[PDB]
């Protein structure tokens, strides 16, 4: 593919994508699958004034992944702007 | 012994003169570097061919060598090291430390000192400073890697203490470089021959932006500026950043002036597509000179394109106590292993003859030792995440002594760690090493949030406090000042109940007719489409109107969208200012969230764009939603939590569930957020239906009913039957009840207080088409980057990483029944060709 | 191998002093038995007849225990560690973490349940099991000290006392397993027939007398008790009808002696420890009473 014809299908989905997400449902679980499960993120920041998603993904993790980072060693770090400062900036 | 177990003799010569009574010993003292070269190329490679008279501007051949699990062990058992990825046991892939690099380049790394041209004594000879990078995504080396080594002379300088010469080694690894291992040596002694010395820097990638016609008329002076197009405007470059990839080799005249400057490379630009491309040639020569005009103005006037973000608080580092090393014995056991046979470091005679206090310890050996303490504390004994590592050999070691380490990390670089390392003999406190490590954090993800998040003040320290995050708040004021009349600052600090925008004056007709051309599409009862401008209240008459909110215009959503999204961008870019965000985490946000994410880490859009878009977004999504004379809408959300039902009520359950109670009343009622599974859903619908999904979640809970049960005991639509009839009478039993409906909260469902429309539920399908019209006028085509979007935007549609492929495009048509999707998909091969 | 030279020392002393040569003793003694690595003492010296056969003997159990620490510590490595899973131990007075962990003063059923409560987040290569039984609340667990450090976690929760030993390989456990079969090759020409054994030789995990189990040359059943099987030291020590237990084991009143002691009270047992000169516990006895003639 071209660069100027990915620049072009990429403008079109993400308009679309955007267009449609009002009057579509939220897939969170499955964007925390992918996260978690998928791209292996050890790190996760929920940027905004409240750690709702960060709750979220604390409760995810406990529900459904703990056995899986234990088999794969992996640790994770959920941290919130607003709570974790010092962590995120040190 | 030499690299072949045999003995090798090193000839000095003299002449003997009676007739010089008093000093009759004279050293011969012509082929004597001849010698002593041939020694120690015969104790390092034993039989293999000497040329004394190689060119010290060709590359260095080491050959093949494949990386063993022996070779591993001894090593690194040899300096003493529990690096767990480098063990070779039971169940665990078998990596090679980085240190290893030195094993597998040392014959392309040392063939370079032999040449002529490089006149110097071999047991005169220090190793001043050894640098191993690793190249951008290569992995660690490994057990049953086959990997080439070659060399290059990138430097010969002299200085006062003697011949400078910098070798660099490239490790490849199936075509592909792997790591650079870059050495320097001295000859001490006092050189004059200027003649042969050299040096090949490769500059740092530059950067100038061209503000000013007066900036490029300044640019356009410099005849070693050499445009490519010439044809090319001059304006072309204005406002332009040009970037400067250039190559420097000088020779010198003496100590003091270069005999030749040579200068060259590349100018470039980034045209609209995000293409790149040379527009000039760097040309530049001097012969002698003072210095170099090319390299001294772009540190005038430009800047590197990236730096380090050193911290003012060095932070220490170790393990649970400072840490502490010794040299062993037997240098022979580094020796053998390393294969650096050299006999300095292992025999009297030869370190007495070149002036030795003894036979001396390897720095490369110190290196690696003190490099698994780095990886242990800094790294968490993690080996990929080192990426570059320079150790200048400062102080001399031998067998025996002991060492005191200190760690420090003091900055950051593109997410990367800054860390430096010193290295000093316990009993005299010399320093032995300094050394600096960069060194990845873990994989990190980025998300943000949604709606309800929003507290007044929010972002106003950062305000305060950070300049990037200043910037971003001012941009969105002055645009929403200009263009509709009000500050989001104001809002966000005040939380004011209401507000008047004055359209008098020209910039207010601006700002009325802004608002007049804000509409927003619904579908009528029969299919039509019928356009209706949000702002009715407002027409070509209308001289000024007043927002209003009792909760503050912070909770009112058409505020609340633009405050919250500013301040995750506000955030966000106080963080990347801060360097502490690597190259390529992955992102997502919650349905708002999402376009912070977005406009924070793909920049699809500009704040003017952005605050536009969410601000149009929340007053539309009120205006689609009919509402009474009290302005009461008939929507709502409630939470639901299956595992509150019973043990075994999962999400399929749930599904059938909703979808049952919508089929059997007509009702709007979906599950619109797919939050934690079997634990948090939200459904939204209108205020019966879901009153009437509490009755129904309660009725089960109450009377035990196990749907998978049932679903396992009987047909689909048997269970549908008995579901029916509980679904019919809690219908009832909700239309009796007084209007306005109030939720209650049930078992296992919550309702959401203060949300008026059903966010994300099909009802909203109709504004898709002129919102989308909206984000076309927003998103311009030349500003995305498919770059930062691929692999790395997850849209919470598709809930899988953003992707332009086929298979991508049908699942999204699966997803939206989207027609413009479908022309693509239709003409898909236009866009393979 | 040092170990089994302090208690060979210990027995050469016992002789000497009473001017025996070592099958009189051995021949004063009902039965004999030794705590992990102790077996092969225990066995040398029933073994033994004269000062010319304890002296190849001690040689040969030398080399029995040497290929044993050396074989088991290549078959199973130690491995790195984090700072906060070092310290966590430290903090809490586990000690250092190691693969084997001591548990005193809980019951063998509910360290069983926390193991199992364990195990259940662990894949099997790094399942802890008990492969000490000193007593019905003195137990020792082996595994990854990782595992370990997990398990403590969980206890502390609970909290009897728990404390890493300072043993490097995890003994009594299938970690040794493949370590089991290096030593008998290393082993292959050494030889200790049970024919030779003129006292009974107890099993640590079954209580029998291994001169009416094996057949043949016992090296193969010593290397097994050591590596693989568990201890079971109230079964290993029934003793029938003893009065008097002598301990060579090294460690005075920390060592074996003083736990055997502990499972012995009440039943008429008294024992000594051969090894210490004099000691505070009454209710054991020291090095004197071996050698007075009142």
């Amino acid at each position: 593919m071209r660069p100027e014809v990915e620049q072009e299908l990429a403008h079109t989905l993400l308009v679309e994508l955007l267009a449609y997400q009002f009057a579509s449902p939220v897939r969170w679980i499955e964007t925390q699958d992918v996260f978690l499960a998928e791209q292996m993120a050890e790190r996760i920041v929920e940027i905004g004034p409240a750690d709702t998603l960060s709750v979220m993904a604390k409760r995810t993790l406990a529900s459904k992944y703990e056995a899986y980072d234990a088999a794969k060693s992996a640790q994770r770090q959920i941290l919130c702007y607003s709570k974790d400062a010092k962590e995120i900036y040190y | 012994t030499n690299a072949l177990g045999e003995p090798v003799a090193l000839p000095l010569r003299f002449t003997y003169r009676p007739e010089a009574g008093y000093a009759p010993i004279h050293e011969i003292m012509e082929g004597r570097n001849d010698r002593i070269k041939e020694f120690y190329w015969r104790c390092w490679f034993g039989q293999d061919p000497l040329d004394l008279d190689a060119p010290v501007t060709s590359k260095f051949d080491g050959g093949e060598a494949v990386i063993t699990s022996e070779a591993i062990n001894e090593f690194v058992h040899a300096v003493g090291n529990t690096g767990e990825a480098f063990v070779d046991r039971p169940g665990k892939t078998m990596y090679a430390p980085m240190d290893f690099a030195i094993v597998v380049g040392w014959k392309a790394i040392t063939k370079p000192i032999f040449p002529r041209t490089i006149d110097g004594d071999l047991l005169k000879l220090v190793h001043l400073s050894n640098q191993f990078r690793m190249f951008p995504g290569a992995e660690p080396l490994k057990k049953g890697d086959k990997v080439y080594t070659t060399a290059q002379v990138n430097a010969v300088i002299n200085q006062e203490s003697g011949k400078m010469v910098e070798v660099c080694g490239t490790i490849t690894r199936d075509g592909k470089p792997v790591m650079e291992v870059i050495s320097q040596f001295l000859y001490r002694g006092v050189y004059t021959d200027y003649e042969n010395t050299f040096q090949r820097k490769v500059e740092t990638p530059m950067q100038v932006h061209l503000a000013t016609t007066k900036d490029i008329a300044i640019l356009r002076s410099k005849q070693w500026f050499v445009l490519d197009d010439v044809a090319t405007p001059e304006e072309f470059l204005l406002g332009k950043t040009l970037t400067f990839r250039l190559h420097t080799l000088v020779h010198f005249k003496n100590r003091n002036v270069y005999s030749h400057v040579e200068t060259r490379g590349q100018v470039l630009v980034e045209l609209p597509t995000k293409e790149i491309i040379q527009v000039a040639t760097v040309e530049y020569v001097a012969g002698e000179s003072h210095g170099n005009p090319v390299i001294d103005y772009l540190q005038r006037n430009g800047q590197s394109i990236e730096q380090p973000v050193n911290f003012e608080n060095p932070i220490p580092l170790g393990g649970k106590a400072p840490l502490q090393l010794r040299a062993p014995a037997s240098n022979e056991t580094y020796a053998r292993v390393s294969g650096d046979y050299n006999p300095i470091h292992v025999s009297r005679v030869f370190a007495a003859y070149a002036n030795l206090p003894g036979t001396i310890t390897h720095g490369m050996y110190s290196s690696a030792a003190v490099r698994s303490l780095v990886e242990t504390w800094a790294a968490e004994n993690k080996i990929g995440r080192v990426r570059s590592f320079h150790a200048s050999l400062t102080g001399m070691v031998l067998p025996n002594d002991d060492i005191n380490v200190k760690l420090q990390h003091v900055g950051m670089v593109g997410g990367r760690k800054i860390i430096k390392v010193e290295a000093t003999n316990k009993e005299t406190e010399e320093k032995v090493l300094l050394g600096e490590a960069e060194i990845e954090q873990p994989v990190t993800a980025y998300v943000f949030t949604g709606q309800g998040s929003q507290e007044q003040g929010m972002g106003m320290d950062l305000y305060a406090n950070s300049p990037v995050a200043r910037e971003v708040w001012d941009r969105a004021d002055k645009y929403l000042r200009d263009t509709y009349g009000f500050a989001i600052t104001d809002i966000v600090r005040n939380n004011p109940k209401e507000l008047t925008i004055h359209f008098g004056g020209p910039l207010g007709k601006k700002i009325r007719a802004n608002y007049m051309a804000m509409t927003f599409e619904t579908v009528a009862a029969d299919g039509s489409i019928k356009s209706e401008r949000i702002f009715k209240d407002i027409d070509e008459n209308t001289t000024s109107y007043t927002f209003r909110s009792p909760n503050g215009l912070l909770s009112a959503t058409q505020f609340t969208q633009p405050a919250l999204t500013l301040m995750e961008k506000a955030s966000f870019e106080d963080m990347k200012a801060k360097g502490l965000v690597p190259r390529d985490s992955t992102f997502a946000g919650h349905s708002l969230g999402e376009y912070s994410a977005l406009a924070a880490l793909a920049d699809v859009m500009p704040i003017e764009s952005l605050v536009s878009v969410v601000f149009y977004r929340g007053l539309t999504m009120q205006v689609a939603v009919e509402r009474d004379a009290t302005g009461r809408s008939n929507y709502g959300m409630c939470a639901v939590n299956p595992s509150r039902i019973s043990k075994t009520f999962n999400e399929e359950a749930l599904r059938f569930v909703v979808g049952a109670v919508a089929e059997t009343t007509g009702w709007l009622l979906e599950i619109v957020n797919y939050n934690i599974a079997n634990m948090q859903y939200v459904c939204a619908g209108d205020l019966r239906a879901l009153d009437t999904l509490t009755s129904v979640t309660n009725f089960i809970k109450a009377m035990k009913i196990d749907i998978e049960q049932m679903r396992r005991e009987y047909s689909p639509d048997k269970v549908k039957e008995e579901l029916v009839e509980i679904i019919k009478k809690c219908a009832a039993e909700t239309e009796a009840k007084p209007k306005p409906l109030e939720l209650q909260r049930g078992f296992a469902t919550i309702p959401l207080r203060g949300i008026d429309v059903p966010f994300h539920s099909t009802f909203l399908r109709s504004g898709v088409k002129p919102f989308r019209n909206f984000l076309l006028k927003k998103i311009n085509k030349t500003s995305i980057d498919p770059a930062k979007l691929i692999g790395k935007y997850i849209p919470n549609v598709t809930a899988k990483p953003f992707a332009l492929t086929k298979e991508y495009f049908e699942d999204v048509y699966r997803l939206t029944n989207s027609p413009r999707i479908a022309h693509v998909l239709a003409n898909w091969e236009k866009y393979q060709d | 191998p040092l170990i089994g030279l302090v208690q060979l020392a210990h027995y050469q002393v016992t002789c000497k002093v009473q001017g025996l040569h070592p099958g009189i003793l051995r021949d004063r003694i009902s039965g004999t038995t030794g705590h992990s690595q102790g077996i092969v003492l225990a066995a040398v010296t029933a073994a033994a007849d004269s000062w010319e056969s304890f002296e190849d003997l001690a040689k040969s159990a030398l080399t029995i225990l040497f290929w044993i620490g050396a074989r088991s510590q290549q078959t199973f490595p130690r491995t790195s560690m984090s700072p906060s899973l070092l310290q966590e131990a430290i903090d809490n007075g586990e000690g250092t973490p190691t693969p084997m962990l001591s548990i005193r003063d809980l019951p063998q059923a509910e360290v069983q349940k926390h193991i199992d409560q364990t195990n259940q987040y662990l894949p099997e290569d790094q399942h802890i099991s008990i492969s000490l039984i000193n007593s019905p609340r003195n137990l020792v667990v082996s595994g990854p000290p990782r595992s370990l450090c997990g398990l403590n976690a969980q206890l502390r929760k609970v909290k009897f006392v728990n404390r890493f030993l300072p043993i490097t390989a995890p003994f009594h456990s299938k970690y040794l397993a493949g370590a089991a079969e290096l030593i008998a090759e290393d082993l292959k020409d050494i030889s200790i027939e049970v024919e030779r054994l003129g006292i009974p030789v107890y099993d640590t995990n079954t209580g029998e007398d291994i001169r009416q189990t094996v057949t043949g040359n016992v090296v193969p059943a010593l290397i097994r008790m050591i590596t693989n099987d568990p201890v079971h030291w109230e079964k290993a020590t029934v003793f029938p009808e003893a009065t008097h237990i002598l301990d060579f084991g090294p460690g005075g009143i920390s060592g074996l002696g003083v736990l055997t002691s502990r499972n012995k009270d009440g039943t008429g047992v008294r024992v000594i420890l051969a090894g210490t000169v004099n000691g505070t516990v009454a209710e054991v006895g020291y090095k004197s009473e071996l050698f007075d003639r009142d």
